[PDB]
């Protein structure tokens, strides 16, 4: 017994690479599962969506080893009725309850199902990477086991004990369908489907599989293409699936690829963005603001400009975008000025990569100071020798949020936020949390991870890349995982989720 | 005629001439506000300007009566005090006030066009002026006004003192008062436009510095200095002018006793006692007379230059202790006002929740497990403060994560809805569908949890929260700014729950908490009272400025690597909707991901830190919705207050280990902490205690925090409560008689009478003169509460009238042709405030039918039913048992108006008010809500509950369904629940039901005795033997441990009779608290026992089945057996005294100690439980009557009725 019933809601097993073997006592017990279903939600729809004793329902199906008889007969005629069904099955246990370990599937259980679940131990089934394994005895004994072609593996499937009633066919030759269907003789065979990509890379540390939202067809990569080609699709639609640091970098070529099931967007996420999104229309909210933080290395400007794009043009409204670097390129230039200038347009011209920002300059002068020039000097260093620096580094940060001045970091962002000629919505970038006093008054704040070795980025540039690893160090030292965790496909889901108007 | 000239004035006593008189001039003053407008504004007061008298302390001062120009003539409306942003999304970022500044009340004009952002700026600007100004506690605001200078005039006998002179020169505009109020607009409406706009405070003000008099805490030159502080700060705005000084009028008092030099203080044991009395030095350290020289440069710039030369005078004419005590008390009343302190949120929002960054950033701890999100399983901190708090909090995870493996969390969950939630409301009432249909209308959680328990156990609920906001609810306290405290959802509840739980089972480990001692008396402050006695001790009550807006996403994980080791060591499944099961996950060094199995616990502490969003959303009528910056802490939430213990606990005694890995050693005896509260004890030597609390203070720095060290050797600070060398120094303007939080109409007024006695009760150790307060309390209940008007019927208006009309007074009108049932005026007589369930009371001495009188009931006496015996003290109780009767002289308990409030409070007249009705949902839907509650953790309790209940009905033995544990949760959920929005008000009136028992009962209406009330018939006679005193009594004759406890006050004689409390000294325990109360908790008058005893008495087969209803425990079954047992044999006495904490603050809660006293000759010992009964009789007698109480031994009397009913 699933908690999600497979002869109902066929299409969503479908969509795991799992078919119904056609139509033994597993048949049987299929039925009997689809029938404690429909009793189930019958029960649960005449009280408040809740059952009236969920351990003795719990009992009665998963363990088998109650009867209830009438020798209140009003408080106990549901459970005379489902001991009544369970009887008549006959069988030699009881079913267990069967969930599998993805969120989508969690999300999808019902409710009566949910309230069985505190009183019973489940069976729970595990996903790889979105992909429930296909070995499980019940995922065996009730769906068609998949045999996937390749192209050492090709032949018909009269060379292997291949049958259209028992194997379904995961094609990941290359190759079209009607091809394999009708030159190697595969027509009555069913072919599982799946949407997205799994990319294998080469590392710096070994190798890296990445899981992307497009198509083979649409992201047009084949293997030894470089990381660089087709490079704003996989930041759009990628998600790294190792621990950080990977060592993915600009040198890294594809090893294999093969189609993958897509990735179903997280549901916190989306709240947050949605949160968003409602603060975005309401006409009772006069200034929306999303608050957004990422490592210093994980390309977020070149994501966030495409996103205020793309909620201008759902939206209909003009969207601000100010970058991370904003208040330094801004105090870089006006921190002798008595009244400076704080309009957005002029704000937004400073923006530029060709303008230096102030901390990158104090930190430049802090690393000097000890005698560090170079990325093999700062590599070569303990942890305690960066810490003793990244303190003084704080040092120079807490003076700039400590207080509200003219030329404070706050009353920067408040004469910004609150301007005349300022666009009603802004999204705002930040380095490291301790910046929520100070970036103006939101509700939503968000943490952005992308497909980027971040501390790779930084030593494979110009322009003074040790300053730049410095400060991602010193900002990852403050900057938790404490908000929470955004992909970019998941933003971009958000505004298409979003019913507008 | 007139109150400072009435016979009672003179004498203090109500005879019969004397209490009639008193009854007409407080009814005079309570019907018509003409009384009221002549009696503060009368012509034959003479203004005075030059004044001369004494200090607090007895030494001639001299000052002058001056009012400036800007309260007088107030300035027109400006626009440019409150100012807004250019995009006006909100108010401007440093805008100078945040209260009400003063101008003239007619200068504020909303000249602009609706739905305009100036015109809802006007619009609120109109109800800051007009609306958030009324905060009256019992009547209209003059008649507040009037009680205080009533109860001044009859105490002084005189009517010039300074304080008539400021109430004419602010208030006398006209022939008629300058505003007024209405409950039926709910808002202050001006007659004169030309007046302040801050003017309306000074009635509360007038009404505190009159209250601050009565107490003997200012005299009556100390009030003009007062009231020109006041003026003086109300020149430009009141209550930042307030906010901006109210330190440094205080802090002075360390330095004026550092210049006494010699104090001779007493001296506390261990246990709770006074053992000694030592003469030390009150000299400082050099590190604190360096302080000095900051405060008086201060001092001298920022106060007015009066109230500066009054503090330079404190400073130089101190030679005690207690006159340090007694100028400190005078500047609490000359800096605090008792109001409760309030304007628009829009205003003290940016100082009451915004967040700041303090000294330096915190870093994080290295990341050790982490999920496939990428969100921390396990951290710890490489080196820093984080790393300092983990080294003492980590040797506690294992013992709190074996508790914690121990408890059910559904059901305490279920246990934490229905008691003690944190917000203790969702603040509105909100709609209520699940599945495309409504089901109630509600604020209540547990309606709200019953509503979507179909949901409990679904993972999507978590994340349907997080795209709700927060909601903001403001707060009013006096002496402080207005606190916005924020209000959640169940579900961001729930988010907060086990962390809570974590941190609760640590108080249960250590003694640095502070949760174990609020009782309201003496044993809250006793370790500070033993550490105050105690040499070479340095006392630091260091403050943290503002804790929740310093608490940053940093300072957060800190608390969640606490959180997160004791997550990651238990085993507990199914918390929520989540159950343990593997987990991919990451670690450090490991490229890959690995497989850990995951309980539910760690699954919801670790998604509740990587979700975190603190910013609350504010709905503003001018600006729409505003938001505030993140990064606060929320304080409305399950897990605030065990937040910052845990933090401050760990930072400070991982400072104390790190200091001795460095090689330092540590002088701190022992920390009390309760949250944004450190209470540090060091001792040593000067260098050790000055090193250790510098080190103390430089790693609260370290964690992101703005500290005050106010270290002393000779003054300790823990929750509002000053303790200076083995002595209380209580806060008497801490407690406000005249302001509230909130506008609310009373109604009921026995309520009211018992508001009045608690706040008395509060105000009682903490003052210094009682009796004053006394005759205040007397005079706000006949001024204040003496009103009652109630809807009649008009053919039942004449024969109701002249019924009632014999024992009361009554106003009448004249007709009624527009409308039917019109509303009659009855006010109630003098009598009922002296009632068992009246006023409740402390009553003058009553003339008997001899010439004799009786006792000036002090501040120690009981009420309950321990009042009714005043029905036979007035009776001649001394002659009604040297002849051997029991007659009440009803003839005379007529001619005082005894009988009129008997009548009234049996025929429940005071009960007809006006009732918010609300409308109910149908009971069906009542039970499947309760049904499907109870669906959620302990399955089975209370459907036995039921099955036991309906037993024993259909044996012929109903219980009451409130007493039915299956049931209740049924009644919680019928109560709170409404099928739609709004609610009506329905008033109540007399019909032939009610007149019926008029007519009946007021023909001739002898009041009834029961056979049970001659336990009241016992006197008292004074030997010529003198009792020898305690020994402590020479020891608090230097140095009063309380402000009403100086050498021969009532309260210090009363602690050398009968001595101190104490928690061992339980010598008689059932059979007092037995014939008194309960028990152990189980009272006699509860359905609960009543419904027990019938069934006990009956059959006894059916009473497994009463203990199966109730579904008590066993160890409560055999108590209540027990309780059974002792009421079958021995439980026909009864006596019912009540007596607070609050009240017998220092003295003993025991009847045992005043066996010592009293002289009770053996023949009347003829029950086993007559011993404790009469050491009752002896112990509310000896504290009933204190004041005329000379040290002679008493010998007890009693009558032959109450030894035959004793008997049997």
């Amino acid at each position: 017994m699933f908690a999600i019933d497979p002869l109902k809601h066929s299409k969503l097993y479908e969509e795991y690479g799992l078919y119904l073997r056609p139509h033994a006592p597993t048949i049987r017990s299929i039925k009997y599962a689809s029938l404690i279903h429909s009793m189930l939600a019958k029960h649960a729809a005449r009280h408040n969506g809740t059952l009236i004793n969920p351990r003795m329902y719990a009992d009665m199906i998963t363990l088998g080893n109650t009867k209830v008889t009438v020798t209140d007969i009003v408080t106990y005629k549901a459970l005379t009725e489902m001991s009544t069904l369970i009887e008549s099955f006959r069988l030699p246990s009881g079913l267990a309850l069967i969930i599998f370990d993805d969120e989508k599937y969690q999300s999808l259980i019902p409710n009566y199902i949910n309230q069985l679940i505190a009183y019973t131990q489940p069976h729970i089934i595990p996903t790889w990477q979105g992909i429930a394994d296909f070995s499980d005895t019940y995922l065996r004994s009730y769906f068609k086991r998949p045999f996937e072609l390749t192209a050492s593996n090709l032949a018909a499937p009269q060379k292997y004990n291949l049958s259209p009633m028992t194997r379904s066919i995961f094609n990941n030759t290359g190759r079209e369908d009607a091809v394999i269907r009708k030159l190697y003789g595969y027509g009555e065979y069913v072919f599982i489907r799946y949407e997205g990509c799994l990319i294998t890379w080469t590392g710096i540390y070994g190798e890296v599989t990445m899981m992307v939202n497009l198509s083979k067809r649409d992201l047009g990569l084949d293997v030894g293409d470089d990381y660089l080609k087709e490079y704003k699709k996989l930041l759009f639609y990628g998600v790294i699936t190792d621990a950080i640091p990977s060592g993915i970098s600009a040198r890294s070529t594809i090893m294999k690829i093969s189609p993958h099931k897509m990735m179903n967007p997280s549901g916190g996420a989306l709240a947050v963005l949605s949160k968003f999104l409602e603060a975005v229309v309401s006409t009772n909210v006069i200034n929306a603001t999303l608050v957004v933080y990422a490592e210093k290395g994980a390309g977020k400007t070149s994501f966030l400009s495409t996103y205020a794009e793309q909620l201008s043009l759902a939206s209909g409204q003009v969207v601000g975008h100010l970058s991370s670097d904003a208040y330094g390129r801004w105090l870089a230039k006006n921190k002798d000025v008595e009244e400076p200038s704080f309009a957005y347009d002029y704000v937004l011209s400073l923006d530029t990569d060709d303008n230096e920002s102030y901390y990158e300059q104090k930190a430049s002068e802090l690393l000097i100071s000890h005698g560090i020039s170079e990325v093999a000097q700062y590599e070569l260093l303990s942890v305690r020798k960066k810490i003793k620096m990244m303190d003084e580094m704080n040092e120079v940060l807490i003076a700039q949020l400590e207080n509200a001045d003219t030329h404070s970091e706050r009353n920067f962002y408040y004469m910004v936020s609150t301007g005349k000629t300022t666009p009603r919505t802004l999204i705002v970038e930040g380095h490291f949390n301790a910046q929520d006093a100070t970036i103006a008054r939101t509700d939503t704040t968000v943490l952005l991870r992308t497909i980027n070795d971040t501390t790779q980025a930084m030593r494979d540039r110009q322009r003074g890349g040790v300053v730049q690893l410095f400060l991602r160090d010193t900002y990852y030292r403050l900057l938790p995982a404490l908000h929470t965790t955004v992909y970019p496909f998941e933003m971009l889901e958000s505004i298409r989720r979003w019913k507008w108007v | 005629t007139e109150l400072y000239n009435t016979i009672f004035s003179e004498t203090r006593k109500f005879t019969r001439e004397s209490f009639k008189e008193i009854e007409h001039l407080t009814a005079k003053l309570a019907n018509d506000r003409v009384a009221r407008h002549d009696f503060l504004f009368n012509n034959s007061i003479a203004l005075i300007s030059d004044y001369s008298g004494e200090d607090s302390n007895g030494n001639q001062l001299q000052a002058t009566v001056t009012i400036p120009n800007e309260i007088t003539n107030p300035k027109e409306y400006d626009p440019s005090d409150y100012p807004l942003a250019e995009d006006e999304s909100f108010f401007k970022q440093g805008h100078k006030y945040d209260y009400l500044v003063t101008f003239r009340a007619g200068s504020l004009t909303n000249t602009y066009e609706p739905k305009t952002k100036m015109y809802k700026l006007h619009a609120a600007l109109d109800k800051l002026m007009h609306v958030k100004q009324r905060k009256s506690r019992f009547a209209d605001l003059w008649r507040e006004l009037c009680a205080v200078i009533a109860s001044l005039d009859v105490w002084y006998q005189t009517t010039n003192y300074p304080l008539r002179t400021y109430v004419k020169l602010l208030f006398h505009k006209g022939d008629e008062f300058p505003f007024y109020e209405s409950p039926s607009q709910d808002k202050i409406i001006f007659n004169d436009k030309s007046v302040a706009s801050i003017l309306p405070t000074f009635v509360y003000t007038c009404c505190q510095v009159g209250t601050a008099i009565m107490s003997g805490i200012l005299t009556h030159v100390e009030s003009i200095v007062a009231m020109n502080h006041f003026l003086h700060c109300a020149k430009d705005s009141y209550i930042d002018e307030k906010l901006k000084i109210k330190g440094i009028g205080r802090s002075w008092y360390q330095e004026a006793l550092h210049n006494v030099g010699r104090a001779t203080v007493p001296v506390w044991s261990q246990f709770n006692e006074v053992i000694g009395h030592r003469t030390k030095t009150t000299s400082e350290p050099h590190f604190v007379s360096s302080t000095f020289i900051s405060l008086r440069a201060k001092r001298a710039e920022l106060l007015y230059p009066e109230f500066n030369e009054y503090i330079n005078r404190a400073l130089r004419l101190s030679k005690t202790q207690n006159d340090v005590a007694n100028y400190y008390a005078a500047c609490r009343a000359m800096t605090n006002d008792g109001t409760f302190l309030a304007t628009l949120t829009e205003l003290s929002l940016d100082a009451a929740v915004f967040p700041r960054i303090e000294q330096r950033l915190v870093t994080r701890p290295a990341v050790l497990m982490s999920n496939t999100r990428h969100e921390s399983l396990k951290q710890k901190y490489a080196n820093g403060v984080g790393s300092i708090a983990q080294s003492y909090l980590s040797s506690f995870t294992d013992e709190i994560a074996k508790r914690v493996n121990g408890i059910h969390h559904d059901e305490a969950w279920l246990n934490f809805l229905t008691t003690s939630s944190p917000g203790r409301k969702l603040t509105e009432i909100e709609k209520l569908e699940v599945g495309g249909d409504v089901a109630a209308w509600s604020n209540s959680r547990i309606v709200m949890q019953a509503v979507f328990a179909r949901e409990y156990r679904t993972p999507e609920r978590i994340f349907k929260s997080l795209k709700a906001p927060i909601k903001l609810v403001e707060r009013q306290q006096s002496d402080r700014r207005q606190r916005a405290i924020s209000g959640l959802d169940n579900d961001r509840l729930f988010l907060s729950f086990m962390p809570y739980t974590i941190g609760k089972q640590i108080y249960d480990l250590n003694d640095n908490a502070a949760q174990g001692k609020q009782a309201g008396n003496a044993f809250d402050i006793g370790e500070m009272l033993y550490w105050t006695s105690q040499r070479n001790v340095l006392l630091s009550s260091i403050d943290v400025a503002g804790m929740d807006a310093s608490v940053t996403t940093n300072t957060k994980d800190i608390y969640n690597t606490f959180v997160l080791d004791v997550a990651s060591k238990c085993t507990v499944p199914r918390f929520g909707p989540y159950y343990a099961k593997n987990m991919e996950v990451f670690e450090v060094g490991k490229r890959q991901s690995q497989v850990k199995y995951v309980n539910a616990a760690w699954q919801a502490c670790a998604l509740e830190a990587a979700n975190s969003q603190t910013s609350t959303s504010y709905e503003s009528e001018i600006f729409g919705q505003v938001k505030n910056a993140e990064g606060t802490y929320p304080s409305g939430r399950a897990d605030t207050s065990t937040h910052h213990t845990v933090l401050l606990q760990g930072l400070v005694r991982g400072n104390e280990l790190k200091r001795a890995s460095d090689g330092k050693n540590s002088c701190l005896t022992t920390i009390k902490i309760l949250g944004d509260d450190i209470m540090e004890i060091f001792q040593g030597n000067e260098n050790d205690t000055h090193d250790h609390a510098v080190s103390n203070a430089s790693i609260l720095n370290e964690s992101g925090f703005a500290t005050t060290a106010e270290l002393s050797q000779n003054s300790i600070v823990l929750l509002q409560q000053l303790v200076v060398n083995g002595t209380f120094w209580g806060f008497a303007d801490r407690i406000s008689l005249w302001t509230r939080e909130d506008t609310k109409d009373i109604g009921r007024l026995n309520l009211a009478m018992m508001e009045l006695n608690a706040l008395i009760d509060d105000l009682l150790f903490r003052v210094r003169r009682p009796e004053g307060l006394k005759m205040l309390g007397f005079f706000c209940g006949a001024i204040c509460l003496r009103r009652f008007t109630l809807s009649v019927d008009n053919k039942l208006y004449d024969s109701t009238y002249n019924n009632l009309s014999k024992y009361m007074t009554l106003v009448k009108y004249d007709k009624n042709p527009d409308f039917d049932s019109t509303l009659m005026s009855l006010i109630l007589p003098l009598a009922w405030l002296f009632m068992p369930r009246g006023g409740e009371y402390p009553a003058y001495p009553f003339e008997r039918r001899d010439g004799t009188f009786t006792e000036d009931e002090s501040m120690f006496t009981a009420r309950g039913a321990y009042k009714r015996r005043l029905l036979y003290d007035v009776s001649n109780i001394r002659e009604m048992i040297q002849q051997n009767s029991m007659v009440l002289d009803d003839d005379l308990l007529h001619e005082y108006g005894f009988t009129g409030a008997l009548l009234l409070i049996d025929l429940n007249i005071l009960d007809l008010i006006d009732e918010v009705k609300k409308e109910d949902i149908s009971p069906v839907k009542v039970n499947e809500l309760a049904t499907s509650l109870e669906q959620l953790g302990k399955l089975g309790e209370r459907e036995k509950s039921r099955r036991a209940a309906s037993d024993l009905k259909i044996r012929g033995h109903a219980l009451s369904n409130d007493i039915v544990y299956g049931y209740g949760l049924q009644e919680k959920i019928q109560k709170s629940a409404m099928a739609t929005k709004e609610t009506t008000v329905q008033s109540k009136r007399v019909s032939s039901r009610l007149h019926e028992v008029i007519v009946a009962k007021t023909r001739d209406y002898k009041i009834p005795t029961m056979p049970a009330d001659a336990l009241h018939l016992y006197e008292f006679e004074v030997e010529d033997v003198t009792v020898d005193l305690l020994p402590h009594a020479k020891h608090t004759s230097y140095s009063n441990l309380a402000y009403n406890m100086s050498f021969g006050s009532d309260g210090w004689f009363a602690f050398a009779l009968l001595g101190g409390l104490d928690r061992s000294a339980n010598l008689l325990r059932l059979d007092v608290a037995s014939i008194r109360g309960n028990y152990h908790k189980f009272s006699y008058d509860d359905p609960v026992f009543k419904q027990g005893y019938k069934i006990y008495k009956s059959d006894a087969t059916l009473l497994n089945d009463f203990f199966v209803a109730i579904s008590a425990g066993p160890k409560e079954q055999g108590i209540l057996l027990r309780a059974f047992a002792y009421y079958s044999l021995y439980g026909n006495v009864e006596y019912h005294y009540v007596l607070s904490p609050r009240q017998l603050f220092f003295l003993s809660d025991n009847p045992v100690s005043a066996e010592r006293l009293v002289r009770i000759p053996p023949s009347y010992y003829v029950s086993t439980q007559c011993r404790a009964l009469y050491n009752i009789f002896s112990y509310l007698h000896i504290l009933r009557s204190i004041t005329s109480n000379q040290g002679k031994r008493l010998g007890m009397v009693l009558h032959p009725g109450l030894i035959a009913y004793v008997r049997g």
